[PDB]
């Protein structure tokens, strides 16, 4: 999973 | 350690998927610079708006590592400081890794 900025 | 923990085969494949699906965002791996005395970061994988500046990404890191604003944070790419005003799309275009990710490190003073 990705952190979304 | 991101590269050490994931084979080059798998890194390349995930970058290709992300660039296809989210073309307005930049896949960035963020790690603390070697020998730096500030907090390590919990999450390493960040999908960043292309227009986000380096300077604005400093604020993102600050909020994660919970560092007081009195203490400065610097972002490096390939061991050099990119300009604060540069957009992440630009840094990606010019310094992206062979695996398709952009690798950033950070430190304090």
């Amino acid at each position: 999973d990705w952190e979304i900025v | 350690s991101f590269k050490k923990e994931h084979p080059l085969e798998k890194r390349q494949a995930e970058a290709s998927r992300i660039r296809n699906k989210y073309p307005d965002r930049i896949p960035v791996i963020v790690e603390r610079a070697e020998k730096s005395d500030i907090p390590d970061i919990d999450k390493k994988k960040y999908l960043v708006p292309a227009d986000l500046t380096v300077g604005q990404f400093v604020f993102v890191i600050r909020k994660r590592i919970k560092l007081s604003a009195e203490k400065a944070i610097f972002i490096f790419v390939r061991n050099v400081l990119p300009p604060t005003a540069a957009m992440m799309s630009a840094i990606y275009d010019e310094h992206k890794d062979d695996d398709g990710f952009l690798y950033l490190t950070y430190s304090g003073e």
